[PDB]
């Protein structure tokens, strides 16, 4: 907890915005998780994913994912309910220390499913309109994928610079980064099921202002 | 503008953290 | 000459790729004069946001963050983007019948089109996917010494069925080809330099009559 | 679906060709 986060999370966000963690709960825990997750998947819940501002009905060429969400707390899903709780740990000993933001709140987990066939989610910010939205934090499943073929990967663009960030969407990996504007970011067309699990944290003063 | 055309959707519930 | 590209490099490349690129289209004192056309449009406070098929909100730069302003050709001091539509317009009439069934019988004005740095650009998107018309997109770019690492602006191809794309940087005096329906999905990612570039789409007879009906 | 909302609009004008 407090060593990773203060020693290596902590710098990378504010240095960079972007944190990649590989390894972070391990292979046994990484596949229960995956069981899980595929548990829900199998039994057909998970509807499309949703924007802020819904359209259309179908919005498949926005996003192209299927998705479900948990609050850790459902009987059958306690090792996303441990996911989360690590998560949660982290952050909240990260208080004060992540740049300004004074995290007091977090999204139910998005569980997420791209089922192939060229799904994705084109350029997009998560937090446009400061929505309180101030750090996303997405933990993948995905063992042995092989980006060549399979695509999925998770391009980020920070602002003001051309340069990116290609992220693999590979298991037991957890990813943060800046919800706002300044990394945008899409999901490159998939070619075979792509499975990962998100929390959005809230700051304080930034959530009780959009309310 | 647009940009929320595209921004994932947040849901509704938000769960009290930290403090 | 425009006939043996067209049979010998671009009905090829479309039919067994759906994307060609042509380098050198012009050539540089031509390619430059266009350059002069349009930087002058674009100081005349002539381009406005681009515009999207169904749009939601006024100001959409998020989804496209160019700047727009429709050519037709024979316009008093745009000769030289006249003369490239001549172009581009000899080179599809002689592809007729040699571009799977498509019969391309018609064509959009010239969308000549900046974006403005400042990380602006288009998100992956299909240029038609409701069946409007339109068969074959063609961009003409007008960027000398475009360095992608600094600026940006990669096109970004996402051939449908395939984990490849193809990144088509937008060099100065290059002719693009590629179907414009949903085999073709593309982004323009952002862009930290002025990016100028002229869009043709050309319509097939068949498929432009079904939209008339069908709108 | 949402398509529409991305594609580039192709103007309100088409130029006879070819044929
Ligand atoms: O799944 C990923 O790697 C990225 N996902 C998103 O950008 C999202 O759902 O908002
Ligand atoms: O300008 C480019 O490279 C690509 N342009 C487009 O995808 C468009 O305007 O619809
Ligand atoms: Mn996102
Ligand atoms: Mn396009």
């Amino acid at each position: 907890a407090l060593k990773l986060a203060l020693e290596y999370i902590v710098p990378a966000m504010n240095k960079h915005g972007i944190c990649v963690v590989d390894d972070f709960l391990g292979k046994e825990t990484g596949q229960q998780i995956g069981d899980e997750v595929r548990a829900l998947h199998d039994t057909g819940k998970f509807t499309d994913g949703q924007l802020v501002s819904q359209k259309s009905d179908s919005s498949k060429d926005i996003r192209g994912d299927k998705i479900t969400w948990i609050e850790g707390k459902e009987p059958g899903c306690e090792t996303i309910g441990l996911l989360m709780s690590s998560m949660d740990d982290l952050i909240c000993h990260c208080n004060g220390k992540l740049g300004s933001y004074k995290i007091n709140g977090r999204t139910k987990a998005m569980v997420a499913c791209y089922p192939g066939n060229g799904t994705g989610y084109v350029r997009h910010v998560d937090n446009c309109n400061g929505d309180g939205r101030c750090v996303t934090c997405i933990y993948y499943l995905n063992k042995d994928w092989d980006a060549k073929v399979s695509g999925g990967i998770l391009r980020i663009f920070p602002e003001g610079k051309a340069q990116f960030a290609d992220i693999e969407p590979k298991f037991d990996r957890l990813l943060f980064f800046w919800s706002d504007r300044r990394n945008p970011h899409e999901v490159q067309p998939a070619y075979a099921t792509r499975y990962a699990i998100t929390v959005w944290y809230f700051d304080a003063d930034e959530t009780a202002a959009a309310k | 503008d647009a940009c929320t055309l595209l921004a994932p959707a947040a849901g509704d519930t938000i769960i009290s953290l930290c403090f």
